[PDB]
């Protein structure tokens, strides 16, 4: 299972080569005993799984052959990629006055098949 | 900071930003009854999924021809695209409430919607019906008078914003009339 | 002990961290709302496998150009890299919920990430779709409103934590824009 990783120079801004792709690995375990339950945390190297990613492309072929959308000379009213884009807003009421936050983000809108 | 939100909305590509507590206080000083206004916007977006599907189905409920063969909500793909259009309109109304200014609704959403639908063949008179349903939906949630759900809010009066959202919905119908 | 957790996630010498029965309740004493917060991270991490694949897949169907020739998720090699990126990002924000602070998320992950995607040519629009789906997935699990699975918890309100996870995912989007 050999994978050709990208050149080091392309991510010098991010992090050093000996620490890239290491991310937290967290396991939380419940048991009725407060004297025996535990939590564990570690950093592990997340390698790419070619086997899953081969499956992903095979499943997504269905969307590749269902068209994209109609178009016309009215497209001038959607000058960027903003066709079917709307602003999404998030609001965070919480138990601390400084921890409150708000968000606004322009993004595409689509309806999942279950609705 | 509200300009930064405007810069996010207008940039013509996907983009994100957020408000921290220090900058949130600048917004709180700038906005009139910001406590109410933010709760009002939450009341819409927290139920937007319920609102849009009911309105589109309510339009179908009173106008069954839209789902008859050749109808503009017949076959799955047209049906999703109408739900998509309902969401985008409702989202653009929600930010219009948050900014308290109707410009962004007109300039980004309502502009060209008249010319667009006719070339697509979308029945605009029924489109008005769906939007006019959401206006009934939105007013109830802001006043916390919905039948099947009640929200938790600090006591007080939200009448002004309920009237404010009403104008934003009514702008939609006029543009596509 | 909570300090020890923060050390390993910045790649210190230890293999792993552990908290015993006495120490776990000691950690829960330090972190207010510990029990719910432990429930919250458990619900996210236990479903991370489903969360990422669904989020990646949703990103593709919203823009199938990613899998067309010349598309960044075309090829078997690049597709694996993209899936990895979502797994990394979800793990970091899941830890931020455990500590209840954005410091490690901002400091260990998001700084320098924007420049790296610019160098790699990863289209920022597609990434925002990936990140935004993780948010919608995460809030559903924490509030036990997932359409397809119900988890068992003591009944109560986890709205604060769900909006607290919402803040972290918003930070990733702003950084990558
Ligand atoms: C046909 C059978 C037909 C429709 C389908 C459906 C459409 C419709 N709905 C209303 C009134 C409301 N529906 C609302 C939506 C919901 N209320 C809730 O509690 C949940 C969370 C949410 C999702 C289902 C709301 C908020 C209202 C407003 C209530 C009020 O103002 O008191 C209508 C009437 C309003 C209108 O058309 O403008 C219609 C047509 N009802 C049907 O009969
Ligand atoms: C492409 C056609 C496309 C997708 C495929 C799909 C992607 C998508 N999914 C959601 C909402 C959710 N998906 C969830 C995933 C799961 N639920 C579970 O029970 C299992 C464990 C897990 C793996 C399958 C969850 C939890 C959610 C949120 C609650 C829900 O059930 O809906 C979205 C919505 C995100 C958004 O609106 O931006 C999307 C886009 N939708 C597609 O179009
Ligand atoms: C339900 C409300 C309607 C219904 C709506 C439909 N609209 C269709 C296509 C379409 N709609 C828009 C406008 C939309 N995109 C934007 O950017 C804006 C404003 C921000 C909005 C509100 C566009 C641009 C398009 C075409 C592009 C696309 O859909 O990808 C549509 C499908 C048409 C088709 O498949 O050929 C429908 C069904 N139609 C109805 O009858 C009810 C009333
Ligand atoms: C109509 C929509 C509602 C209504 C709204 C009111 N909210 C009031 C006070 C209030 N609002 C918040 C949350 C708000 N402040 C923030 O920083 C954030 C940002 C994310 C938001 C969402 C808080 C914390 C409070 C304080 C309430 C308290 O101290 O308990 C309010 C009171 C008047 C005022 O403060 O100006 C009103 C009327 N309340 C209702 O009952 C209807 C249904
Ligand atoms: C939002 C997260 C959920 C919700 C979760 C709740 N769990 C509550 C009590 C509780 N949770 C645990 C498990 C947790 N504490 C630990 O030590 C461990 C080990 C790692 C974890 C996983 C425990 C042990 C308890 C105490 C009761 C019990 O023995 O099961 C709880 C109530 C806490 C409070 O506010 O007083 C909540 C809200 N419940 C929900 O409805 C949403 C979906
Ligand atoms: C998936 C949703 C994306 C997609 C992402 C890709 N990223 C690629 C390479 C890459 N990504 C990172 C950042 C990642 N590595 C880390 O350690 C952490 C932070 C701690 C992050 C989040 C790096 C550093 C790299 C380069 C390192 C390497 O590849 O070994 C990548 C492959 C690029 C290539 O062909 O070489 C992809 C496809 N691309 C997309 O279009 C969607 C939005």
């Amino acid at each position: 299972g050999k994978f050709d990783h990208a050149p080091i120079s392309t991510y010098t801004s991010l992090c050093s080569y000996d620490k890239v792709n290491k991310a937290p690995q967290i396991s939380v375990t419940n048991v009725g005993s407060d004297e025996h339950s535990y939590v564990s945390v570690t950093s592990k190297y997340i390698a790419p799984d070619m086997a899953a990613a081969a499956q992903m492309l095979a499943d997504c072929q269905k969307y590749k052959a269902g068209g994209n959308a109609p178009t016309g000379k009215w497209m001038k009213y959607y000058p960027g990629t903003t066709v079917n884009m709307a602003p999404y807003i998030s609001l965070n009421d919480t138990g601390s006055d400084s921890s409150r936050t708000v968000s606004v983000t322009l993004d595409k809108v689509k309806i999942s098949p279950n609705k | 900071m509200l300009d930064a939100f405007s810069r996010v909305v207008v940039n013509s590509d996907a983009k994100a930003a957020y408000v921290g507590g220090s900058d949130l206080q600048a917004l709180k000083s700038f906005i009139a009854d910001g406590n109410k206004r933010l709760d009002a916007v939450n009341s819409i977006v927290s139920n937007a999924s319920c609102m849009v599907s009911d309105a589109v189905s309510g339009m179908i409920c009173e106008n069954p021809g839209l789902i008859s063969p050749g109808g503009n909500c017949y076959t799955n793909r047209r049906m999703a695209a109408c739900l998509r259009d309902g969401e985008i309109i409702l989202r653009y109304v929600s930010y219009a409430l948050l900014a308290g200014d109707a410009s962004v609704l007109e300039d980004r959403c309502l502009n060209g919607l008249k010319e667009t639908y006719i070339a697509l063949g979308v029945p605009t008179n029924s489109s008005i019906r769906a939007v006019s349903i959401m206006k009934a939906q939105a007013v109830a949630f802001i006043t916390n008078t919905a039948t099947e759900r009640k929200m938790s809010f600090a006591a007080g009066d939200c009448t002004s914003l309920a009237s404010e959202v009403a104008s934003y919905f009514d702008r939609v119908g006029a543009a596509i009339s």
